[PDB]
């Protein structure tokens, strides 16, 4: 037990799912925000065509 | 020849080997102990399934 419970403390940085499931909270995170992002699309496009206009601000 | 003055031997094995047995003992309560520190935030996260 004490061989095994060392490799299995070893291994803790990736292996355990605690960390899984922090990265995966991290990746429905960036998800959520990149789609948020993505579903306006049209109206991004309209803020790209809006340059230095002085007569149609 | 193995059995003429084998009493303090045995004995003496007997001795540091329940030494031995406290000490690994006594170590790996210690290390399970510091894993279990780092464990704690974890304890109540290990309800999510593995292959879920």
């Amino acid at each position: 037990e004490i061989e095994l419970l060392k490799l299995e403390k070893d291994t803790a940085d990736v292996v355990h799912p605690f960390f899984l499931a922090q990265k995966c909270h991290t990746l429905q995170s960036m998800n959520n925000h990149l789609e948020a992002v993505l579903k306006e699309k049209r109206s991004l496009r309209q803020r790209l065509l809006k340059p230095m206009c002085q007569e149609n601000l | 020849w193995a059995s003429a003055s084998a009493k303090s031997e045995e004995e003496e094995k007997l001795a540091e080997l329940a030494r031995q047995l406290q000490e690994s003992a006594a170590k790996l309560h210690a290390l399970r102990t510091e894993y279990f520190a780092q464990h704690e935030q974890g304890a109540a996260a290990g309800a999510a399934d593995i292959s879920t």
